[PDB]
């Protein structure tokens, strides 16, 4: 729902020692994909240690304890020599597609809000075949379809 | 579904332009005189609908076309003197 | 230019051909429909038009129908032009009149 | 010449390009020499007219045709200035009205004849003076303001002169000045002259038309600010009885 | 309903028609090296061919 | 994704530089870098010598001559970026080195003299002139030489034009009247030319040898007996009709002038008003028209033979023929260089003016060089030029390409050069003879069409400035190695094959052989063949080269969108198109617009701000990225890094790209899937249906910087002043400015937030008494200071991104006089694709975005992919772009083949060969279908069998085959989204590359109701809270007559304009709630009655019956 | 007459003229009252009328009025008539509406 | 009675003075220090009207009910606003005025 980083004021920035720019950065954060395990939970902050030169990799995410990323792998940023990055990334839960420039997010001074793709459901295809079933040859045989990101299951969902 | 029955409207009058001021005059005195003038009152008189609904319908225009079609009003090209037709209109609640 | 009164009172008009002379071959083509609508459609007619049957009172404003009949009444040769009241023949000066100009609204 | 040029050229009423030559009265035909010089003759008993062709001319009259006054004879526009004062103003209306619709026609608009028809009476609204009443002969007038003064000074107050005049084909833009309004006519270009010639003669407005009231923002005369319509009064039945009960006191 | 391309169809004739064309112009251009027409002559008709083709 | 170049002839030559026109004359008008022994003539050169042996009053009498020596351009003050920052004009100090000489000798050669300033070009092609970024646009004018021409106003007769290099001499025209004269006009005075001739010897009786022959007109040159008489006295009468008031004999003084010397005429020093005078007119010519000091008299040179040949041409030899004032063999281009140096050749003119005024005033052995020159004419000079000349533009920066195209821009309109924009016809129309020299497509639309052009994509203009194209040679039969580029001129003399001609190897390949000669297309010999085309895009400008399936689309369209193209917006995910002409790799790098690495080498620092590169040796370069700038436009150009810390280094690959730049690929706009079909009248006329699912993915966002500025003045009452102790305000408001008065990097700022405080004086009376009691009494005491601060303007506003200041007297600051300090704001914005925004393909299909659909409706492919963009097919064959189809079958193709393609213009994709990807590209998608273990389902059939009633499908065919074949037709069977049904009858899909344009909804639409009102002209315009209002033009007046709106119109003309007393009436009334007002006499009514009174005039009312009414009372 | 944001000021011109005017007409009234050289006199009412021009069609004669700075001729009583938002061409031209806005359809 | 024909005349010098108000014969004024004019000038409120909603210079009824408006030194009649725009000045000639539309 909202970032931070660290030696950041606004959106249009760029890091020294970070390949990436802050908009690069935010345009990946948005692909995150996070699971909530308690249901007693609402939102909570991944954080960002991140050092030197090395590739920052979203797994690089602090661990947290009802939280599961399901999508390591996936860019967050190239840092190299002498690149600090400390970040803190806001997670809600909720429906549809709330974008930035409505809802923002007011985590403190200096924090950016970022646009929200919510929905866990990824694509949806249904085929109306011809089963063979003692009756009619007139009768449909429906197979949904279904794709998620790991945080809701074809069928949960 | 445009206007109120806006084509019985244009049979009443000579030329277009009369329907179009009287329709104006009328609502004119209409409007002064918060609504206490209609001719068509009862169950007759327009309305709106909302989050509530049916309260009365604020254009003094439409009330007018409405109140025209009853044949109920007169309206004319010289009967009736001005200096006297604007006293006398305050009989009812006036402005 | 506005439209004045009702009836200039005037007994004056144009006649409107319904045929037409190219100047080049020395014929006589009856013109084309669109145009004698363009002529005709919603007219004053000046003085009274009887053929195939029909008569057509003075001072009927002949409607798109009457402009076919005519037509139709003119391929039937029985009529060559059409009497009718415009503004051409108007005496309002500051504007035409209802009866002239006519229909078109 | 044609398409949108053409318009114009009918309007503003101009001596077009491709002057077809007219006869100016009614007789036999005479082509002579295609050489040299080509020129095409009218005669009769009487009169017998040359008219010199350059050549170049698209002439469609086979020798000895019979001809009519100021038919054309050499093909092309007609000078809508020739025709008038060898045919006349209702035959000149005629002719401009059939010409312009000629190109929107042949380009593929339909539109009425009477909307032309109404510019075309304005083109002619202007008359000349011979013989005058009441002012000098030489002057341009409005066709019906010397129309008071014409068959009214016959009609009760007889005396002087009916006035005789002669029809002028006016260009449009040239019709468009001549106005008797000293508040619509300033707007143009020399606006000095208008407010000098007006203020020195006593020059009532009138504020017939609609440029005229639209300049000094007042309620123009057409439509809800027509004369006709504008001064209807509306009144209610209850209303309408309380005039019986106030009228006779 | 939609514009995909094999939707401006061809008709079959656009060839015969223009192979047609295509000769009755060779022996144009071969009645001017005879003196049948003149240039003028010639063009006005090559023009032509193809106006009707 | 990899790439498949499509289509045959291979080019025998790269493109040239493109910047060529720009860059590499200015270079050659500079000579900038060469020793001063051996700069040769034209550019600052040339406008030296030109001047330059400076003569004084009586002259080689009086002492002092001065003359020029060698010149020096200087080192620039200030930085690139330092001039644009601080507003300056990046310039050159031009000293000159002269010697003055005495009548005793002095060789008094001192030590240079400043002339003035030089502004210089970027390695981009443009300049900077005042801060902002400038391009001099070069223009065409007819080509010096003689002419001749039809009179235009004389039906049969001609005209004869003698044209020398501009503002070099006058126009002078021969032309034989309708009345036996002859006349020479010159000046726009027009003499009888036997005047002009008697003074360089011309007897009566060589004028009946060399000029009777063809007819009789020598008529009217003889019976002018009157002066054919005496040289000297022929000359004073001639000086007399000329320049009038002073007639004495020295008339040898002017008349030298339009003769002999680099004075004025000097039409050509071996360039063409020879060579062209040369070939057109009657041989053998040196330099000036007529050479005058031979020994004292005048002789002739080129007058004769000209009225000779004129006279020869009204009846005249069979081969003398009028001239092709539209021929691009008489049309030149003159380059910044040319223009710049003409400039250059007024400052002198005018400085040397200045100089011969001084040397006879001071004492003649006092005087030195450095105290007779000005140093101000020529600085003036080229000062007027580049900041007012029409002739210099801003600068078209909306995306990297535009810049580029405005460089290789060609004009007819401007300075000198004056084609006034209400003229020509022909001279719009594309001339046979543009063919690889200027392209007949992507002009501009309305007024302009013809008159503003783009320079041909190979070709290339020359040193005497006519453009060039290359044909290839051919050896009858061979097809060579070796390219010539010609003239359009030399060109008229070969027969030219087309480069679609086959060849087998080397040689061509068909005994009927396609070819132009003289330009109408003909049919030839392999052996009649004399030059062949380089290349199909040699015909067209770089847009229209843009452009994939060309061959296509129908001239209009193709226009459109060769256009629209300039007008895209670089988005934040650009990317270069599924399809491509292959152009699109060197137009981003010519550009400059992106960084590319100097010598094969390695990297070592790259970051966001900086790559830093060690090269093979070379030392060490860090290249820094411009980041998130703002165009001249507000486009947002930066610049993004595309290399690996640590890895080698090609030579010069791609090191960073640009704005609208996709790994060195142009990339103006995003491909994405489309359908074509109506929707529900969501398509209608133009408009175009949008899945939200673009928006989500942050698809067609682009962002854009506006700027903000802000002045301090000094005034009677005081100085302005950008304090942050602005009064009357909370803590609220100033909560964002820093101890300055100026707002903080990256505030959001909203429509009204402070953006720069600042406090003006202003003594508006000085408060009463009584009104001060209180104001001591209660405490708030009064203040000397106003409000006046910035504030964001309503509706724009956005993050703030950077803060600037020049105040009065910082390093190399100057701003105008009486203002002291400049602020300005920068802020930012991040955009997104809204109902109303403008969306276009290179085709030229435009149309506004009317509909933004939740996925939910969408058509979908049965696999579950949506399509991204509906276009309505009925926008299809009015205009024939039929391109746009073509490209989107290949485009399903790549979508499921998943690459890209080149296919370049008149030789790319093939049907078949697309059909054929098509047919690959389906064993895929339903590959994939039957692999996860699917097919056929009961709606696609549905509509199958119906298809081939339709006539697009084999019957016979098994439902698979039937798919397949309506799939490679490049159809398919679509899902309606809101119902599971299908369409009935299949729908063309594909992957479409648009772009979203420079004109967005957000910077156009506005609503007011009331705010402020002008206190010059009284009626709503400023907008310090609010916009302003809309106007009512005459036409609108009309319409509203033409209704019956008597009142609708009167409202318009007083309540809600200049009617103060009604326009209160009015708003009162509403607030009330009472039936508005009836304006009784209209104000302006009042108005007029007095402006007449005030200039006398009664002007008086009068009622019905006819008594004065009065109209005033109050 | 009035200022623009600032001290500085934006004047109405026809003051200047009217103000040039009075300004000679005084220096004129008081020249003849008290002391009466003909041959002066042959520069002031002759120099009085030709402010009354301005006043009237400065722009007349070959050489206008202008405000003391740039060679601009100022604007008159007539050019408060003549043309383009001149009172007469003023209200058929145009006027900015009130209650107004513009969008893409 | 109502407008219906506007009607132009020339203009009596005694017309003139009849509409004259006031009379100018001090001139300039143009002050800007201070947003308010100076003496009998071309912005005088004596001869023309009230400066801004009513008021005099020094402060009187600025009400309704009483009529017949002036001062003790500095009178400004109290009739409302707009007649800034339409009370009308006028100055005496010294002798002639060819008025140059006429001349020539
Ligand atoms: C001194 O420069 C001016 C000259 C005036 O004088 C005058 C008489 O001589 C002109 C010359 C010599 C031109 O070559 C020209 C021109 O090429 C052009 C337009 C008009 N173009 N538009 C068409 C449609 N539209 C919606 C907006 C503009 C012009 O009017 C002119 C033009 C004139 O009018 N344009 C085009 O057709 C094309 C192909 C592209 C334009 C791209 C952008 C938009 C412009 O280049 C921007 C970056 C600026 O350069 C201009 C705005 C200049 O304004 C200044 C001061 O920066 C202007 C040329
Ligand atoms: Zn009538
Ligand atoms: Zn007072």
């Amino acid at each position: 729902t909202s970032v931070y980083i660290e030696d950041v004021l606004h959106e249009f920035s760029t890091i020294p020692g970070v390949k990436e720019d802050v908009v690069e950065i935010i345009l990946n954060l948005k692909e995150l994909v996070v699971r909530f395990l308690d249901p007693k939970m609402a939102s909570t902050t991944l954080i960002l240690r991140a050092e030197g030169p090395k590739e920052v990799r979203a797994g690089d995410f602090t661990p947290s304890a009802d939280v599961e990323i399901m999508n390591p792998d996936l860019h967050i940023a190239t840092l190299e020599e002498g690149g600090k990055l400390y970040m803190e990334v806001r997670v809600d839960r909720g429906v549809g597609y709330v974008p930035a420039e409505r809802h923002g997010i007011k985590d403190r001074i200096n924090a950016i809000p970022v646009d929200a793709i919510f929905s866990p459901v990824r694509r949806v295809a249904f085929q109306v075949e011809d089963t063979r079933l003692g009756q009619r040859t007139d009768l449909d045989k429906l197979t949904l379809r279904i794709w998620t990101d790991g945080s809701v299951t074809p069928l949960e969902a | 579904m445009a206007e109120p029955g806006i084509d019985k409207l244009f049979g009443m009058v000579d030329s277009k332009y009369r329907l179009t001021v009287v329709v104006a005059k009328r609502a004119q005195q209409l409007l002064r005189h918060r609504f206490k003038n209609t001719v068509l009152e009862p169950e007759e008189r327009p309305k709106m609908r909302t989050l509530e609904g049916l309260y009365d319908d604020p254009n003094a225009v439409t009330w007018a076309m409405k109140e025209l079609l009853t044949g109920r009003l007169f309206f004319g090209e010289n009967l009736v003197p001005e200096d006297r037709l604007q006293k006398e209109m305050e009989r009812l609640y006036p402005t | 230019i506005v439209v004045r009164e009702a009836d200039c009172g005037t007994t004056n008009y144009i006649s409107v051909p319904l045929f037409q002379m190219d100047e080049v071959t020395r014929t006589l083509r009856l013109r084309k429909r669109s145009d004698i609508e363009s002529g005709l459609y919603g007219r004053v007619l000046a003085r009274e038009v009887e053929a195939l049957g029909r008569r057509l009172e003075e001072g009927r404003y002949l409607s798109l129908e009457d402009v076919h009949f005519l037509i139709k009444a003119a391929e039937a040769g029985e009529v060559r032009e059409v009497p009718v009241r415009s503004p051409l023949t108007c005496q309002t000066r500051y504007g035409v009149c209802q009866k002239c100009y006519g229909y078109d609204l | 010449t044609q398409g949108l040029p053409r318009v114009i050229e009918l309007f503003e009423a101009r001596r077009p390009k491709a002057k077809a030559v007219i006869s100016e009265i009614d007789g036999v035909v005479r082509i002579e020499e295609g050489e040299d010089r080509l020129s095409v003759f009218v005669e009769s008993e009487g009169f017998s007219k040359e008219y010199k062709l350059p050549k170049d001319a698209r002439l469609l009259v086979k020798d000895g045709d019979y001809v009519e006054a100021g038919q054309p004879l050499t093909r092309g526009a007609i000078d809508p200035h020739q025709l008038l004062e060898a045919k006349g103003p209702e035959a000149v209306e005629r002719y401009l009205v059939d010409e312009i619709q000629k190109v929107y026609r042949a380009q593929g608009v339909k539109l009425h004849d009477k909307h032309i028809e109404i510019v075309v009476r304005q083109m002619l609204k202007y008359v000349e003076v011979t013989d005058p009443g009441d002012s000098r002969l030489l002057e341009g007038q409005v066709l019906e303001k010397w129309d008071v003064e014409a068959l009214n000074e016959r009609l009760i107050a007889e005396g002087k002169v009916p006035v005789a005049w002669k029809p002028l084909l006016m260009g449009v833009t040239k019709s468009a000045l001549s106005t008797k309004s000293w508040l619509s006519a300033a707007s143009f270009q020399n606006t000095t002259h208008v407010l000098t010639e007006a203020a020195i003669a006593g020059k009532k407005d009138e504020l017939i038309g609609l440029k005229e009231n639209v300049i000094l923002g007042r309620l123009i005369p057409a439509g809800t600010g027509s004369d006709f319509v504008r001064f209807t009064q509306v009144v209610d039945q209850r209303t309408l009885k309380a005039i019986e009960e106030a009228r006779k006191e | 309903i939609t514009i995909g391309i094999d939707d401006a169809v061809i008709p079959e004739e656009k060839q015969r028609y223009l192979e047609e064309a295509d000769r009755k112009l060779r022996q144009i251009e071969q009645a001017y090296e005879m003196g049948f027409l003149t240039d003028r002559e010639r063009y006005d008709q090559v023009i032509q061919l193809w106006t009707e083709t | 994704m990899e790439i498949k170049r499509f289509g045959r002839i291979r080019e025998v030559i790269p493109l040239p530089p493109l910047t060529e026109i720009q860059v590499e004359s200015y270079k050659k008008a500079l000579q900038a870098d060469v020793p001063p022994e051996k700069r040769e003539n034209v550019g600052i050169q040339a406008a030296f010598k030109e001047t330059f042996p400076i003569e004084e009053g009586d002259k080689g009498k009086g002492g002092l001559v001065l003359d020029f020596l060698e010149y020096r351009i200087g080192d620039p003050p200030f930085s690139q970026d330092e001039c644009r920052e601080k507003d300056l004009t990046y310039q050159a100090p031009l000293y000159a080195r002269l010697q003055l000489i005495h009548k005793d000798t002095g060789l008094i050669k001192e030590d240079e003299v400043f002339l003035g300033h030089l502004p210089l070009m970027t390695e981009d092609g443009s300049f900077i002139i005042n801060g902002a970024d400038r391009v001099i646009v070069s223009q065409i004018h007819r080509s010096p030489g003689v002419y001749f021409t039809p009179d235009p106003a004389r039906p049969g007769r001609y005209i004869a034009s003698i044209i020398p290099l501009p503002k070099r001499g006058p126009w002078i025209d021969l032309e034989v009247e309708a009345s036996g004269v002859v006349t020479m006009k010159v000046n726009k005075r027009k003499f009888p030319l036997v005047l002009l001739l008697r003074v360089l010897g011309y007897d009566q009786e060589t004028l009946v040898r060399e000029l009777s022959a063809y007819g009789d007109l020598v008529q009217g040159l003889l019976d002018e007996a009157v002066l054919a008489m005496r040289p000297e006295e022929a000359m004073v009468r001639l000086f007399t009709l000329l320049r009038p008031g002073d007639p004495p004999k020295k008339d040898k003084a002017l008349a030298y002038l339009f003769g002999l010397l680099a004075d004025p005429k000097r039409y050509d020093l071996g360039e063409a008003g020879r060579y062209k005078a040369e070939e057109k007119l009657g041989v053998g010519l040196s330099g000036r028209t007529l050479v005058r000091f031979e020994d004292g008299e005048f002789k002739d040179e080129v007058f004769l033979p000209t009225l000779r040949y004129l006279f020869a041409l009204t009846a005249g030899v069979p081969g003398h023929e009028v001239d092709d004032i539209d021929h691009l063999g008489n049309r030149r281009i003159r380059t910044v260089g040319e223009l710049m140096a003409d400039q250059f050749r007024v400052g002198l003119a005018r400085l040397a003016r200045g100089v011969r005024e001084r040397m006879v005033m001071g004492s003649p052995d006092t005087l030195t060089p450095a105290k007779l020159v000005n140093s101000r004419p020529l600085e003036a000079a080229l000062r007027e030029f580049f900041s007012r000349s029409q002739l210099s533009q801003f600068k078209d920066e909306t995306n990297p390409l535009s810049s580029l195209r405005h460089k290789r821009r060609i004009s007819a309109l401007g300075p000198g050069g004056l084609t006034r924009e209400r003229a020509g016809f022909d001279v719009r129309d594309v001339h046979r003879t543009h063919y690889g020299r200027i392209c007949p497509v992507e002009t501009p639309e309305g007024a302009n069409i013809g008159l503003i052009t783009s320079l041909a994509a190979y070709a290339r203009v020359d040193a005497l400035g006519f453009i060039r194209t290359p044909y290839r040679r051919v050896k009858n039969g061979v097809v060579t190695e070796e390219v010539v580029y010609m003239t359009a001129s030399e060109e008229d003399r070969y027969t030219i094959a087309q480069a679609n001609t086959p060849l087998e190897g080397d040689r061509i390949a068909t005994d009927r052989v396609v070819a132009r000669r003289r330009g109408e297309p003909v049919i030839v010999a392999p052996e009649e063949v004399e030059f062949m085309d380089v290349s199909p895009k040699q015909v067209f400008s770089l847009n229209t080269n843009l452009i994939p399936f060309l061959e296509h689309d129908d001239a209009n369209r193709a226009l459109m969108g060769s256009n629209m193209q300039t007008q895209a917006v670089p988005l934040i995910r650009a990317q270069a198109p599924v399809v491509m002409t292959g152009l699109e790799e060197r137009v981003v790098r010519d550009s400059l617009a992106a960084l590319y690495a100097e010598e094969d080498g390695e990297v070592v620092k790259v970051d966001g701000t900086r790559i830093a590169v060690r090269y093979e040796d070379g030392r060490l370069v860090e290249h820094p990225l411009r980041r998130y700038a703002r165009s001249n436009q507000g486009t947002a150009f930066d610049q993004r890094p595309r290399v690996r810390v640590g890895q080698r280094v090609k030579k010069g690959d791609l090191l960073a790209d640009g704005p609208a730049s996709e790994e060195g690929f142009l990339a103006l706009g995003q491909n994405v899937l489309v359908a074509i079909m109506p929707f529900d009248g969501y398509n209608f006329e133009d408009a175009i249906v949008i899945s939200e699912e673009l928006l989500k993915r942050d698809f067609y966002t682009s962002i854009h910087i506006e700027r903000y500025e802000i002045e301090a003045r000094d005034t009677k009452l005081g100085p302005e002043r950008i304090t942050r102790d602005i009064p009357h305000l909370s803590e609220a408001a100033l909560r964002d400015l820093d101890e300055e008065g100026i707002v903080r990097i990256g505030a959001e700022v909203k429509p009204g937030d402070i953006l720069v405080g600042r406090t003006s004086f202003k003594g508006e009376q000085e408060p009463s008494p009584e009104e001060r009691l209180l104001r001591s009494i209660f405490g708030e005491k009064a203040r000397d200071v106003k409000d006046t601060s910035l504030r964001v303007p309503p509706g724009e506003g956005g993050i703030v991104v950077g803060r600037l200041r020049l105040r009065r007297g910082d390093p190399g600051v100057e701003l105008k006089p009486g203002v002291r300090e400049v602020v300005r704001v920068f802020v930012a914005q991040k955009r997104k694709l809204q109902v109303g925004d403008k969306l276009a393909n290179r085709h030229g299909n435009k149309g506004v975005v009317a509909k933004i659909l939740p996925v939910e409706d969408m058509p979908h492919l049965p696999d579950g992919t949506p399509v991204d963009v509906i276009l309505n097919p009925l926008g299809v064959p009015s205009r024939m772009n039929l391109g746009q189809i073509l490209e989107t079958h290949l485009g399903l193709a790549g979508y499921f083949l998943g690459q890209r393609y080149i296919s370049p213009v008149f030789d790319g994709a093939t049907e078949p060969e697309i059909k054929e990807l098509l047919a690959e590209a389906f064993n895929l998608y339903f590959g994939k279908r039957q692999g996860e273990g699917f097919g056929v389902d009961k709606r696609e059939k549905e509509v199958l069998a119906r298809a081939e009633k339709l006539g697009l499908v084999s019957p016979g065919k098994s439902p698979e085959e039937q798919l397949k074949e309506l799939f490679d037709l490049g159809k398919v069977v679509l899902y309606d989204g809101r119902t599971g049904e299908p369409f009935e009858g299949p729908i063309v899909v594909g992957q479409m590359f648009i772009m979203k344009l420079y004109h967005m909804v957000e910077d156009k639409m506005h609503a007011r109701s009331t705010g402020p009102y002008s206190l010059i002209t009284q009626q709503p315009l400023g907008g310090k809270a609010q916009f302003g209002g809309q106007r009512f033009g005459e036409m609108e007046v009309w319409a509203l007559e033409a209704y019956g709106a008597a009142h609708t119109l009167q409202e318009m003309l007083t309540i809600k304009s200049d009617d103060i007393e009604g326009r209160n009436a009015a708003y009162q009334a509403i607030i009330k709630g009472e039936d508005v007002p009836e304006p009784s006499v209209p104000e302006s009514f009042r108005v007029l009655v007095k402006e007449l009174q005030a200039l006398a005039l009664d002007v008086q009312t009068l009622d019905e019956k006819d008594n004065p009414v009065d109209i005033f009372e109050g | 007459m009035v200022q623009v944001d600032g001290g500085r000021f934006a004047t109405s011109d026809l003051n200047d003229l009217y103000r040039r005017l009075i300004n000679r007409n005084n220096r004129l009234k008081k020249l003849l009252a008290q002391g009466a050289p003909e041959i002066i006199i042959r520069n002031e009412k002759r120099m009085l009328q030709e402010a009354v021009d301005a006043v009237i069609d400065n722009g007349r004669r070959g050489s206008p009025v202008t405000n003391p700075g740039s060679e601009r001729p100022l604007r008159s009583l007539t050019d408060i008539l003549s043309g383009k938002q001149g009172r007469f061409r003023q209200n058929l031209l145009g006027k900015r509406v009130d209650y107004s806005g513009r969008s893409v359809i | 009675k109502e407008v219906r024909k506007v009607r132009i005349a020339l203009a009596s010098p005694e017309k003139i003075r009849s509409w004259s108000y006031g009379e100018v014969e001090k001139p300039e004024t143009i002050n800007y220090r201070t947003l308010k004019p100076e003496r009998d000038g071309l912005f005088d409120e004596r001869i023309f009207g009230p400066i801004k909603d009513y008021e005099c210079a020094c402060g009187k009824y600025k009400r309704q009910r009483f009529e017949g408006k002036v001062c003790e030194r500095c009178g400004v009649e109290v009739t409302r606003s707009i007649v800034r725009r339409y009370r009308m000045g006028h100055i005496e000639l010294a002798t002639p005025a060819a008025h140059i539309w006429f001349v020539k």
